[PDB]
């Protein structure tokens, strides 16, 4: 659990190291210490992200830090606008190729989430070197 | 003879035409092949062959003949109008440049034309041409501009007023405001963006030098709530690839921080009509997001003027000032913390360097973003809500209390009325990391200081180092000393006999001998080593000697101003007017952009009795009155028509002196019975304070 | 006969043209004069002459006969179109009206043209025509109103057709959206304030009663700094005007409010083509703000439906609500308190009346103004950030506990499953005051209530006192008793013995003798006063009765809804429909508008079987799954399509049931192995709670 | 200092009864209790404001309070906006004849205001039935 190489970082493959399973693990929350939901466990596996360990600790992060958390992280860090036509010709990938996670909970774009960037004219957000959308979740009326 | 059988024209198949053609009295058939040759892409590109394809030679000598007569010119004219729109479509979807490097030939070949110059192109050919030239990709550019740099000052200065005049002129006849942006405009911007072609030839076809470059800026820690969200990303092995650089920089590989002296002055690319019609607000938005098709002009900060870009700097400040008082209003709605919105400074009035040091470099270790935020300093004792009057005053009492020579930080020379760092003084890292973070929170916060350095300094603070060349205002006895070191037509290694070790006074007074290399005592100056010696005595005194101290100052500098885009717009020049004024005091604008209230009008018994005493003050005495309005000595950027003094009145005639409210730059003026009273009291008042 | 010195047509004088022009072939000098003289504004003033000076009867027997022939009848739909624009620039400009009241002469002689109606009007002549009808003054159009009022139903009813079907064919044939706005439009505008005309002239002709008015509201004192702020600025004496109204109420001096039976039914004027193209949130800017050419149709309120006029009350509750949360930031900053932007609101579960009494009632004296933050309750003992999860809750949980009968607020009526007021009980008005709270913060902060009034509580709570018609509904069998008593053909004072004394059984069971006049057993009941005794017997029973009960309830749903346009855009039948919802569960609209989260799609195995479940639930179930969803048993206005039910994924398949958040409509699925699982976890997900 | 038609109301009449002149005049606020600083004296009597009588004592309102109070009002109370003709029919008048304050610092505002609120084609607020625009001296740059 100290070095990167061995430690998992990925929620199912941690939950094989300590024998349980997706189902019935109890998590930390890196921010709050305060144990994980179920769904927020869910949430957590569903959104991609990295088991953050902090004097040999598997820690999670919790919906409500997440969101704050990326909520500065936007007005603190924003560094650019562009679309995605401009995205595309600069990084000469397509956009199913590149990683891009919602401005609001850090969940990676699904492709009908790109193409519907792509169509409203909408603008991927830059934010200190990540590029940012937003999910079909975080932007509905 | 048909004619109607060529395809393309070199100098000797054209000057035989024109032989042909001037026994007879048509002179048509010259016209015609013009209108049919130059008005096609295709013809144009397999024309006049011989990187490049066509003989600038040929084509040169080519057009001092064509053009002799007036009929002729006229088929140049609507032979480009033709043209451009073809090759405007044609460079957007047929992606033509990665087929053949040899469509280039187009435009060297009509850039080449003596009567582009003339007002005649300026409504339609011209402007569409630049169109064309607007679409090039990156690689067509670059290789462009590298043929542009071998030409002289004047073909450069022409190239340049071709594309200057067609934006005044675009501007001139045009009327832009809030409501019909300059942005949006197709030819200016095609007319910009061309201009930038030229503007980068320039830099590169003047004296380059790429390798004197200093240290990597070290770029602060975020704070733990940022790594501890990249973590969770999963993004935290890799860095952001950096500040926003010109396409157009990597490309040609030169910066214009390398160019020393270019062919052109860079202040002759200042396109002041454009200037006067931008709205720096908007143009600050289309910089960021990338709108349909608006055009910023601060991806091209070389047409902008000083007054311009301080704008344009200005609001990239005020809108990371207004981020953090949104986080401030989060962290009390959702952590429930305590609403502080402002970089709070409590210092005492004697010890405003030592309280102002314990405070910074708390903040830059436990809150690093605390720096973004508004710039709120309270003197102990006193109470007052700061509105920038408090942050006036600080700005000048810290900068007249680190330049203090008793404090050993600086020294200074009373002919050049220079400071330069003192190497001398050791342990003081601190406080140079405090001049540093000065410098930025003036910039950031908007004040201007009264600092007094050589243009070494705010060219090592961009990141170059100083070298020989330099050392003309830093050290002015040491530079004759070693230009004529070089003048020096005989022998060098016995007229004197000095070696590669110099000697250098202290505060102590004890002359300490230092050795450039391994040994100077042992190695007499030779003839071939002649250079070398003085590429190492400037180095040693512009860089070595002060390396810990400029080390700090450099550092704090960057925890101010690393996301700005200060290095993006200005260059080292233009550096020292932005954090300093203007000394010029040009009253007759601030007398027109004076504001009254309170009763007073501008036409007013005391008001129009106002202006007739300052008109007549001194040149000492117009200083003391800025001092006592302003909180500054000097003007800020532009002139003192940008400070929209405001006088408003105070009540009837009384014995009470003038008040000034330095925050607004609001003076209270009392309504005095007579003239020489006025004087009195406002004489009085500005000397005291 | 060249009929080409006539300015003007009468009865006779056309007829006479008619019959000498039908032994001819021609038929041309009628179309010659009719396209003379109705093109001219001038000309249709004095023409068919006899506070109206032309006869009605006269225009209509002449249409009878010109409109038989097919080529006359092009001569009066070319006549409008010439005709139309010289008025609209007529009573902009001239200010003609006012010269002479005959102008008005015109549009009575062009509105009552028979083939109006039909679709070719509606490409050119209609539209224009009401652009000149609606730049009518106040005056002209309050008197235009009252010639219309004396028309019978039918005739109404194909005047509003008119207009109607011109406002449908605008929209259905343009495409509007958020860039396009109907706003804008100036042919859907000048119809719907045409349409306001005939709108107004409905309420007029029906049955109308005045002065059957309430109490004037008792109007809210500001704060003490709104009140010392006034008396600072020497406004202090004069109040504000109060709510918006209609002008044109105004001219008249009759409100819809006042209409109990018009003409027509309210619910034919709504325009539900043009509902479906209208962006509310601009519509709400258009109505405070006045912007240049934007006509906002919320000032038209009778052409919204009850969806779209629900959304313009929304947009203005939150905007009233976050000017709550700007001031609390001001007053953090400036004042430095403590950051609450919510109206908090602690309560225990088992004292939910006590505790919410204690609290609301001490918050309507000291900071009237925080009932228009955000509503934001937490149960003791219980920990959760409120989305609107425990203000669904709290609402339902005290709207149950008000009209248990136990409370004795309240009496229940099994056969009409209606709540009234029980005059019995005393001492309770501060509990009257907390139910007339809660409905007006049900409506602010957006929650519909199971509440079940008669009609006349929400006739009440607008102004309007229970009159004895209203009867029907509040207590069904004194409505009979008493209609039986007018109904009765023979003698009243002889067969039964029924004086003006009334007997009314209490809690306690001791019938209470009330007199109505001063003394009524000294009085019997005669034909002459038969509708005397009915007018008092149903004032006393609604208004005299429960004079004190209903005081408290309207002030204190005035307290929370008195400067929103709710009397502005709501009838009395239609407030119901806001604080409660409808009853109708259309699942077909929930499945259309259901989206789906954390790896179910509309087409996944179980989301395919979930949605065969519930479209097998009986009535009962349908309502479980509501309440555990939605947190109430009934839909929004409108229907279940409005309600944006998600439902999530929520792990793999397990044994733990279904989980809801009910703050935004989110059902959390897991995926179970086959159906019969989903049924069986879904079944008692929803009964156990 | 108790019958509103006995004592005074504007500064000039105010100072008479104290016998002292616009000039050394001393004045608490109604808000903040703290002095009057001079220039603050001098813009009340130039605002136009009315002396606030409580508990028998004569009250004015500094600047702070003044405008921190105005934009509460601004907020909380503001009714719609109309423009300057629309304002003129409703009310049958000139815009000279009516009474029309400063939105942020309740100065009566001069006939050159409302004329360049007639120019520039800005609303007119109406707060709680008063109407205001916005002076020369909160509409700079
Ligand atoms: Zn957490
Ligand atoms: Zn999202
Ligand atoms: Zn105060
Ligand atoms: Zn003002």
């Amino acid at each position: 659990f100290q070095d990167p190489q061995e430690r998992p970082r990925k929620l199912p493959q941690l939950c094989t190291e300590l024998q349980t399973t997706i189902h019935d693990i109890i998590l930390e929350c890196v921010y709050c210490k305060q144990q994980l939901l179920r769904r927020e466990v869910y949430d957590f596996a569903f959104r991609d992200l990295c088991i953050v360990y902090r004097d040999g600790n598997p820690y999670a992060v919790c919906d409500k830090c997440l969101k704050f958390y990326s909520k500065i992280s936007e007005y603190r860090h924003y560094s650019y606008s562009l679309y995605g036509t401009t995205l595309e010709q600069q990084y000469n990938k397509p956009l199913s190729d590149l990683l891009i996670r919602c401005i609001n909970c850090q969940k990676p774009l699904s492709p009908e989430e790109k193409q519907r960037h792509l169509d409203k004219k909408q603008r991927f957000h830059n934010i200190r070197g990540r590029w940012t959308g937003r999910c079909m979740s975080c932007s509905r009326s | 003879i048909d004619f109607k059988d060529v395809t393309y024209l070199t100098e000797e198949k054209v000057y035989e035409i024109l032989e042909l053609c001037r026994e007879r009295e048509d002179y048509s058939p010259l016209i015609r092949v013009i209108g049919r040759v130059f008005s096609s892409a295709e013809a144009l590109v397999q024309s006049f062959r011989k990187d490049v394809s066509v003989d600038i030679d040929a084509i040169r000598r080519v057009y001092t003949r064509l053009l002799s007569n007036e009929k002729i010119e006229t088929a140049f004219l609507n032979a480009l109008v033709y043209l451009s729109p073809n090759v405007e479509c044609d460079l957007t979807y047929h992606n033509v440049y990665s087929r053949d490097p040899n469509y280039l030939n187009l435009f060297i070949i009509v850039m080449e034309n003596r009567n582009l110059h003339s007002p005649e192109y300026l409504e339609m050919a011209l402007p569409l041409f630049c169109k064309a030239m607007s679409k090039l990709p990156l690689a067509a550019q670059g290789k462009l501009i590298r043929l542009w740099s071998k030409y002289n000052a004047d073909q450069i200065r022409r190239m340049m007023e071709t594309f200057q005049q067609l934006i005044t002129y675009k501007v001139i006849s045009n009327e832009f405001n809030s409501r019909n942006l300059v942005n949006d405009d197709d030819a200016i911007v095609a007319a910009s963006k061309c201009l930038k072609m030229v503007y980068y030839a320039n830099v590169v076809g003047g004296e380059v030098d790429t390798n004197h470059n200093e240290e990597d800026d070290e770029e602060p820690i975020p704070e733990s709530s940022e790594l501890t969200l990249q973590e969770l990303l999963g993004e935290e092995r890799r860095n952001k690839k950096g500040p926003r650089v010109d396409p157009l920089e990597t490309e040609l590989g030169v910066k214009t921080l390398d160019c020393r002296k270019p062919l052109i002055p860079f202040e002759e690319f200042i396109n002041e009509p454009l200037n006067e019609v931008l709205e720096m607000d908007k143009d600050y938005t289309f910089f960021k997001v990338e709108t349909e098709n608006k055009f910023s002009f601060m991806t091209c900060p070389f047409i902008l003027n000083a007054v311009t870009k301080n704008l344009g700097l200005y609001y990239d400040n005020r809108i990371r000032m207004y981020s953090e008082r949104r986080i401030t209003v989060l962290y009390s709605l959702v952590q429930g913390q305590q609403l502080n919105p402002y970089l709070r400074l409590k210092v005492r009035r004697d010890h405003i360097i030592d309280d102002a040091l314990v405070r910074l470099e708390m903040i830059a270790m436990e809150n690093p973003a605390d720096l973004k935020k508004q710039l709120y300093v309270e003197f102990e004792g006193e109470q007052g809500v700061d509105e920038g009057g408090v942050s006036k005053e600080f700005f000048q009492l810290v900068v007249e209390e680190i330049f203090n020579p008793d404090i050993g930080m600086f020294t200074y020379d009373e002919s050049t009325k220079l400071f330069w760092f003192n190497p001398s003084s050791f342990e003081t890292e601190g406080q140079f990391t405090l001049i540093g973070i000065v410098l930025g929170l003036a910039i950031y916060n908007n004040c201007i200081l009264d600092v007094h350095f050589p243009m070494v300094v705010y060219r090592k603070l961009m990141g170059k180092k100083g070298t020989f060349r330099d050392l003309g205002d830093s050290h002015p006895v040491l530079y004759q000393s070693l230009k004529d070191l070089l003048e020096y037509e005989g022998n060098v290694e016995d007229d004197m006999m000095i070696t590669f070790q110099i000697s250098q006074t202290d505060l102590f007074g004890n002359p300490m001998m230092y050795d450039l290399k391994e040994n100077g005592d042992k190695i007499p100056i030779t003839n071939e080593n002649r250079k070398e010696f003085v590429n190492l005595y400037s180095d040693y005194i512009l860089n070595k000697s002060v390396e810990k101290q400029f080390k700090a100052f450099r550092r704090g500098f960057h925890m101010v101003t690393n996301e700005s885009p200060l290095k993006y717009l200005f260059r080292p020049e233009e550096i020292e007017l932005l954090i300093c004024g203007s000394r010029n005091l040009d009253f007759q604008a601030l007398e027109e952009t004076t504001e009254y209230d309170g009763g007073y009008t501008r036409d007013s018994v005391l008001i129009r009795e106002f202006w007739e005493i300052v008109h007549s003050f001194t040149d000492e005495q117009k200083r003391l009155f800025l001092q006592f309005t302003t909180g500054t000595d000097r003007a800020p950027v532009g002139g003192l028509g940008k400070l929209k003094m405001i006088i408003a009145k105070n009540g009837p005639d009384t014995e009470r002196l003038p008040t000034s409210h330095t925050a607004f730059n609001v003076l209270l003026l009392p309504e005095y019975s007579s003239k020489e009273k006025l004087k009195e009291r406002l004489l009085k008042a500005i000397t005291y304070a």
